[PDB]
């Protein structure tokens, strides 16, 4: 069972705080120390700090602007960081992992992807892409889902719920007047479709929803 | 505060070869690095601690070696799920601290893109939008233009393009371009096509769709 | 039962218990403090041990003030558990000699 | 006899940017390292001790970070008043030692 256990996203205002979870299961001993992690996109790991929990002592980074409080409730094996007054350069994924004390991070969690915007949260509308009436087709068939004008980010595409994973691209979403776009394809063998039904599942955390869109060939 | 140093930062292999990387501290660290592996939008995984022991469910491709100030992670037989960042990560001293981070890159025989367009949805069509979606998928090199023509005459407003990383699955390249205009726009007007042009080949690889 | 070897015993538990705490204690003092190397629990326990009877090689040490007081804690209870042995010993050889001697 | 290397000798900085000296020590010095301010006409005074401790009085603007060789002052949101000259010290070996000092300017 996944051991670190973190929300999926977080809008935040400029100069506004939030406060990021990462819950723990599995087996915890006194000597564990939950370490955060901050990740801008495409740059490296960065150490924000550490907190035992068995204790409450914790200790930061001293190289970087203490942004962060961390504190841990033992009754519910919970530890959180308090992020406070929040500028663009806050934003990034802020990833937990455990340390059994002895220097390495045995598990990391999924990470949340925090977003310092004025903006405001908008789910994404899911269309369907299926071929065209003159597309010949071979022993493949390209099928996909159009993701548009959500925010922020980020949204989680998976095909039949998981279960087909093979041949699937999710490409980088793009910005334009704050709301992305992105697309996901897939491609299964042309005589399984549409027999075999094929179906997008997007899930968009920051707006708590997740819907489902079949892919159907065009009438 | 220790710093571990990781170059190249990016390293290109042929598939099944052996590969290394390097990370260097500052100061002698006795055995205390540990290495980590994130594939695209994953989290870090461990592979390797106290830079030569073995962690479970790792494949045995993985070894770690080295001590003092120079470390060596390597993959013997490299592979498309390897393709990731690599980081090092010392303990030894206060406060931890991690490397730069390393990109492995596989190098496979060249593949031509597999070209698909897409006419809006109507359910799209139903809130007065439209987008018509092209897939350049699975080529390489990664290297690719495309180029969109409406009715005949090449096109370049409101076009958005993705390109994703070098794909885990077998070391190849995808590329998406968006054309989204309104219903209007996209009423008054019959073909609507998406040009590749690839290495692969000297003519280019086209697509396309009559709205009627 | 005889009190010396009782108190050798409690000693014993005693220093394996303050090497136990002392070993949790020295990471969670260090640990904050730029440079220091008393900072995971497995080399922390030999840290301890290698204090306790005052061995001190010098490959690990503290160096703030709540490690060293901590330090000094381990050192004591091992030198007083060492001495309290050798004074079991001394007691036993004493009451023996005196039996072979008759008394 | 320990020497400390303050390089760049003059940083430039936009109001309320974060700036960061640098001092770097000929061998390693634990955190034995302090921060001087002084201010055209005024004495050295006091910002950061043993490399990363506050002082009473000084704006929390202030911090320091480092340890063995390489050591950093830094100022988050720069403002006029802090245009001076920048010292470190060292206390780790006989005798003290000063850097030769960096200047801040806006």
């Amino acid at each position: 069972q996944v051991q670190l256990q973190q929300p999926g996203a977080e809008l935040v205002k400029p100069g506004a705080s939030v406060k990021l979870s990462c819950k723990a299961s599995g087996y915890t001993f006194t000597s564990d120390w939950i370490h955060w992690v901050k990740q801008r996109p495409g740059h490296g790991l960065e150490w924000i700090g550490e907190i035992i929990p068995s204790y409450g002592r914790a200790n930061y980074n001293e190289k970087i602007q203490k942004k962060a409080t961390l504190t841990a409730d033992k009754s519910s094996s919970t530890a959180f960081m308090q992020l406070s007054s929040l500028t663009s350069e806050d934003s990034a994924v802020y990833y937990c992992a455990r340390e059994r004390g002895d220097g390495y991070f045995a598990v990391w969690g999924a990470g949340t992807t925090v977003t310092v915007s004025s903006a405001k949260t908008t789910p994404p509308s899911v269309y369907p892409l299926a071929p065209g009436s003159a597309a010949q087709t071979n022993s493949m068939v390209t099928l996909g889902c159009l993701v548009k004008g959500y925010f922020p980010e980020p949204v989680t595409v998976t095909w039949n719920s998981g279960s087909l994973s093979s041949g699937v691209h999710t490409f980088p979403a793009v910005l334009q007047s704050d709301l992305y776009t992105l697309s996901s394809s897939v491609t299964v063998p042309s005589s399984s479709w549409p027999s075999e039904t094929v179906t997008c599942n997007v899930a968009h955390p920051a707006s708590s929803t997740k819907v489902d869109k079949k892919i159907v060939p065009r009438d | 505060d220790i710093l571990l140093t990781q170059s190249p930062a990016i390293l290109s292999v042929s598939p099944g070869e052996r590969v290394s990387f390097s990370c260097r501290a500052s100061q002698s660290i006795g055995t205390d690095i540990h290495w980590y592996q994130q594939r695209t939008n994953g989290s870090p995984r461990l592979l390797i601690k106290y830079a030569s022991e073995s962690i479970s469910g790792i494949p045995s491709r993985f070894s770690g070696s080295g001590s003092g100030t120079d470390f060596t992670l390597s993959i013997n037989s490299v592979e498309s799920e390897d393709i990731a960042n690599y980081y090092c990560q010392q303990s030894n001293r206060w406060p931890f601290t991690f490397g730069s981070g390393t990109k492995l890159e596989i190098k496979r025989a060249d593949a031509a893109p597999t070209v698909s367009i897409f006419p809006p949805s109507s359910e799209q069509l139903t809130s007065g939008g439209a987008s018509v979606v092209c897939f350049l998928n699975n080529f390489y090199p990664k290297d690719i233009n495309v180029k969109w023509k409406i009715d005949g005459s090449e096109r370049q407003n409101g076009v958005l393009n993705s390109w994703t990383d070098q794909d885990s699955k077998d070391s190849t390249y995808s590329m998406s371009s968006t054309l989204t205009l309104t219903k209007d726009e996209y009423e008054r007007h019959n073909s609507y096509t998406c040009e590749a042009t690839h290495k692969t080949s000297t003519s280019p690889i086209v697509k396309s769709f009559n709205r009627n | 039962s005889a009190l010396h070897w009782r108190a050798a015993g409690a000693a014993t538990v005693l220093l394996v218990i303050v090497l136990l705490a002392g070993s949790y204690l020295a990471v969670l003092a260090e640990r904050g403090a730029p440079g220091a190397q008393l900072i995971t629990y497995p080399r922390a326990l030999w840290w301890s041990v290698e204090t306790a009877t005052t061995v001190g090689y010098g490959d690990l040490c503290p160096v703030t003030l709540w490690g060293r007081l901590v330090a000094v804690v381990v050192m004591v209870a091992g030198i007083t558990s060492f001495g309290l042995v050798t004074a079991a010993l001394a007691t036993w050889f004493v009451g023996r000699e005196q039996e072979r001697r008759g008394h």
